[PDB]
């Protein structure tokens, strides 16, 4: 009975930028997802293909935790079937999704006084993102009309841009954590089961 | 902080004959300089982007030219219908844009 | 075409206050930092405010940086100005604007951070405000 490295994944000290998702796979252990569940810290619990309960009682080949940090309103738009610049340009997740999403306030953790800059999310790009799908190309986006050879200009520019997380603004800023599970039953060997 | 200047204050020129506006910065710009027209009663609009690159819908008839500290707007054949003012705005990295003068384009 | 219209503006006595609403029709002002140009008629174009996409950084002009409070709503698509205390050099119409991104300070602009692109291809109409007795 060796349990999975959830510890690690959920309070890692620093979370990779939304416009790059850390991904982690996890297999051959046995998962609590239940202690998940118990904790009252995670604000938002949706869970997709399957229910919370009964989610120990089911096995996959591999689950996929995708972390990263976006701001509280765009926590939105992390739901199969939604549109914006996390759900479009950042992380698409499959309109036929198997999986949960998990968020949880860090305000503390991220935000200082001077501001916490270091996340950034991508503003631009030219076709809308395949689902599962991670690009961290910086080319100089061209907004048509001019190529700029690759010089930030008028309707040319950097895709990515950095969060403020100022330490008192509103709830819609504050730095939401978002670990995303996505449980593949990729072929008929399955690792990944819950506590008997 | 920088102060753009125009040195064509009004330009009284008969149709069909080359114009030039003259734009200098106090800065080093490196090509950061678009140029804007305004005809009266309407509000101004973006001619070009750039120091150089002529935008979008505008005829080929304007051009640009120029660059680090001064730059130049050169209109190939003047019409009845290239009569406005026009303004040489900044857009470099610091936010305290500064516009232009302005220059006088009028008939004969 | 894309279009700004305003309202808001009118006349009133020196030392009142008066509130600017910009509306972006058929396009989003999510991330471009949008500004407030007062064009004065007799003088050239004059940049007044900037407010940044998100709104947690805004900068004014030198002259009126103590008066003038810029703010954003991007679900409503509007951007307001909450003029206050005018004065006389404050007479002129004032445009709605669309400059470039404003990029907040990161690993790429450490420095803290760079407009680009800041060309107004995107006027209102103007709204005039007159500091009249
Ligand atoms: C993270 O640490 C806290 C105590 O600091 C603990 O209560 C919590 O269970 C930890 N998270 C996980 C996923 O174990």
């Amino acid at each position: 009975t060796n349990l999975c490295p959830f510890g690690e994944v959920f309070n890692a000290t620093r979370f990779a930028s939304v416009y790059a998702w850390n991904r982690k796979r996890i297999s051959n252990c046995v998962a609590d997802y239940s202690v998940l569940y118990n904790s009252a810290s995670f604000s938002t619990f949706k869970c997709y293909g399957v229910s919370p309960t009964k989610l120990n009682d089911l096995c996959f080949t591999n689950v996929y935790a995708d972390s990263f940090v976006i701001r509280g309103d765009e926590v939105r738009q992390i739901a199969p079937g939604q549109t914006g610049k996390i759900a479009d340009y950042n992380y698409k997740l499959p309109d036929d999704f198997t999986g949960c999403v998990i968020a949880w306030n860090s305000n503390n953790l991220d935000s200082k006084v001077g501001g916490n800059y270091n996340y950034l999310y991508r503003l631009f790009r030219k076709s809308n993102l395949k689902p599962f799908e991670r690009d961290i190309s910086t080319e100089i986006y061209q907004a048509g009309s001019t190529p700029c050879n690759g010089v930030e200009g008028f309707n040319c520019y950097f895709p990515l841009q950095s969060y403020g997380f100022q330490p008192t603004n509103g709830v819609g800023y504050q730095p939401y954590r978002v670990v995303v599970l996505s449980f593949e039953l990729l072929h008929a060997p399955a690792t990944v089961c819950g506590p008997k | 902080e920088i102060v753009m200047t125009q040195s064509p204050a009004t330009l009284s020129v008969s149709p069909g004959e080359r114009a030039t506006l003259s734009c200098r910065a106090s800065q080093n710009i490196s090509a950061n300089l678009a140029w804007y027209q305004q005809k009266p009663g309407q509000a101004p609009r973006l001619l070009i982007h750039g120091a150089s690159t002529r935008a979008t819908g505008v005829p080929g008839r304007f051009s640009g030219s120029g660059s680090g500290t001064e730059f130049t707007l050169s209109i190939s054949s003047l019409q009845s219908e290239d009569f406005a003012v026009y303004y040489c705005q900044h857009y470099n990295n610091w936010p305290p844009l500064t516009f232009g003068g302005g220059t006088k384009v009028e008939i004969k | 075409e894309v279009q700004l219209v305003e309202s808001g503006g009118g006349v009133v006595q020196p030392g009142g206050s008066l509130r600017l609403s910009c509306v972006a029709s058929e396009f989003t002002i999510d991330d471009y930092a949008m500004h407030w140009v007062r064009q004065t008629p007799g003088k050239g174009l004059e940049w007044v405010s900037l407010i940044s996409g998100d709104g947690g950084r805004t900068f004014y002009a030198d002259s009126v940086q103590g008066r003038f409070t810029i703010s954003r709503d991007n679900s409503k698509n509007s951007l307001y100005l909450q003029m206050n205390s005018l004065r006389s050099d404050d007479i002129g119409l004032y445009y709605c604007a669309k400059g470039g991104i404003f990029y907040n300070p990161s690993r790429f602009y450490y420095p803290n951070g760079r407009l680009v692109g800041s060309a107004f291809d995107i006027w209102g109409q103007g709204t005039m405000v007159t500091v009249s007795s």
